[PDB]
């Protein structure tokens, strides 16, 4: 009956269903999900934090505000007292592994650049009814795209492929959620797969794609088919028709299902707006995702090479320093290009502590110790 | 030199020289890394002997000796050191440098306490000379420092 | 030292390191003893959890 009422979207009887729910088994969870979908809907940003707040403040538990919480709290680079709510609602949490806390924990480690403990939390989660195809869609993506970035760079080749076993866990995950998830979400993660597994196949990229154009002429509204559809014709050469689909990708509207991917779809976009020298469409859908989201990581290192090479050093220097903390001291080839921005700008004792750190951390990069390490060090005094 | 007699400089390129008061070579030591702070060991009773201690870039500190020959310390350090200075009468050490911390050390190398952290290189640490009347009683447990900052902030 | 070298040689090992070995073992053993798993029509992957 929730499920009916929802589909019918209407939020008063959908509510009291909950209620009845709520009377009958106080561990539902569709029933809280459908409680948060119907506070999003009433309430979206003016005070929909401080409402979600009180509502937390008020029920010890409460899953699904929590997860809603902590995606807005990554959406403002807040973790900080994301970890202190999580924390706060483990205190008095019964028991420990619940799936809706398990699920919480994991996508908060996801979201911390950790992937271990956060792929055990979602694995661990998995064992229900509830949250299976979020969280196998969590796992799938780690396994596939471990630092979160575009998944095809027009850069340089823009496949990755790690190992092989990577791909037999994805397997196994599709076969699992092959009987737990949906269909359509399965059509495009086994095309995802198929498109990279490389050359294991040379069939893989082209039952995806009939799939893909099956799935467009019986819904052309899924965004995941299109994104797929995109990712694939960036695979296959072409250059008219990949354009004109993330074209038309962006001319809808702005769907609170299916922002993620959107985000991503913009992300492409901006890339092919970074391979030429229209520079002035590229910050224009930079600024748009920066205004969308706050925690984006190849997008504000685009905009510090942009600004870097329209020669404005501090806002480059700014956003290359943000991405930077953004992934905690791990990337190398932005450390070196914040750098040389610092020594550009005669700021040599940041630059010599930039240096220094990822010296220490690489100790095979001979390049960047006689190129400005020593520079800044002969220009100190 | 607390004597009077020598002196010692330092370059850039890692060539470290000590002198007399005529200025001709007594000795020469050439490194691979920059030279920055040094200092002369205060005489001492119970030591009354004078070493040159020189902190280089290459995270170490080194003892020589008037003649030139090493006394083979090379105390390893986490951070480079910036400045260094030795207390009256050659008790304790202070060392500044990276990790915007002025810590405290023995004169044989043993950390103590570290003073403050600025958030910042601290460029110049001052202890404060204190003396001592003849025959005079007092714990002297009171200690001073003066810190001056890259920002811009001279603290007590 | 001395302190050092019978330290060595005794070293009991008493938090820091009991254990400390970690290393990614679900795609390590995947590579030992799942390839005829996978090329057969065989579903385990529920039984090794």
């Amino acid at each position: 009956e929730v499920q009916m009422y929802f589909k019918s979207n209407q939020k008063l009887e959908c509510e009291n269903k909950c209620n009845l729910l709520l009377k009958l088994n106080p561990n539902n969870d569709l029933a809280c999900l459908t409680l948060a979908e119907l506070l999003l809907q009433k309430d979206e940003y003016s005070q929909a934090i401080e409402q979600f707040k009180k509502i937390l403040q008020d029920r010890p538990n409460n899953y699904g505000i929590l997860a809603k919480l902590i995606d807005f709290f990554r959406r403002s680079f807040q973790i900080n007292e994301a970890k202190t709510y999580i924390e706060r609602a483990e205190k008095k949490a019964t028991n420990t592994n619940d799936p809706g806390l398990c699920y919480c924990r994991g996508l908060y480690h996801k979201y911390n650049r950790s992937p271990k403990d956060a792929l055990n939390e979602f694995s661990k989660a998995k064992k229900s009814s509830q949250y299976a195809e979020e969280s196998l869609v969590n796992m799938i993506d780690i396994y596939l795209n471990p630092d979160q970035d575009l998944y095809y760079s027009n850069v340089e080749e823009g496949p990755k492929v790690v190992d092989e076993v990577n791909l037999r866990a994805c397997e196994s995950l599709l076969r699992e959620m092959q009987i737990r998830a949906s269909y359509l979400r399965y059509i495009v993660m086994e095309s995802y797969v198929f498109f990279l597994g490389g050359p294991r196949y040379k069939g893989g990229l082209e039952q995806g794609l009939k799939n893909l154009n099956d799935i467009l002429k019986t819904n052309n509204d899924y965004i995941p088919a299109m994104l797929a559809l995109a990712v694939g014709k960036f695979i296959q050469k072409k250059s008219t028709d990949a354009k004109n689909l993330l074209k038309l990708l962006w001319k809808r509207q702005y769907t609170t299902e299916y922002g993620e991917d959107l985000e991503r779809a913009w992300l492409l976009s901006a890339d092919s707006f970074i391979a030429i020298q229209k520079y002035d469409s590229a910050e224009e859908i930079l600024k748009k995702c920066l205004k969308y989201n706050q925690s984006c990581g190849k997008a504000e290192e685009y905009m510090g090479l942009i600004k870097e090479k329209e020669q404005s050093y501090v806002d480059a220097a700014t956003h290359y320093e943000k991405a930077y903390k953004l992934t905690n001291e791990k990337s190398a080839s932005i450390a070196f290009r914040l750098s040389f921005n610092y020594l550009k700008a005669k700021r040599y004792v940041d630059c010599i502590n930039i240096c220094k750190k990822i010296l220490v951390l690489f100790p095979n990069y001979p390049k960047i110790e006689k190129d400005c390490l020593e520079k800044a060090r002969q220009a100190l005094k | 030199s607390w004597d009077g007699l020598y002196l010692g400089f330092g370059t850039m390129g890692g060539i470290i020289g000590i002198r007399n008061r005529a200025l001709e070579q007594l000795a020469e030591i050439q490194r691979s890394f920059p030279i920055w702070c040094m200092d002369w060991t205060p005489i001492t009773p119970d030591y009354q002997n004078s070493v040159l201690v020189v902190g280089v870039w290459e995270q170490s500190i080194a003892h020589y000796n008037i003649q030139g020959q090493q006394l083979g310390s090379d105390k390893k350090l986490t951070y480079d050191p910036i400045d260094i200075n030795f207390s009256t009468q050659g008790e304790f050490l202070l060392v500044s440098g990276t990790n915007n911390k002025c810590t405290l050390y023995t004169r044989e190398g043993g950390f103590l306490i570290d003073v403050a952290t600025k958030n910042d290189w601290v460029w110049n640490n001052k202890l404060k000379p204190v003396i001592k009347e003849a025959g005079s009683v007092a714990v002297q447990d009171q200690l001073h420092v003066a810190l001056t900052t890259n920002d811009g902030e001279i603290s007590m | 030292a001395q302190e050092q070298e019978v330290s060595k040689v005794s070293a009991p090992p008493n938090q820091p390191t009991v254990q400390v070995q970690d290393i990614n073992e679900l795609q390590k053993f995947t590579k030992i003893n799942t390839l005829p798993q996978t090329e057969e029509g065989v579903d385990l992957s529920q039984l090794m959890q």
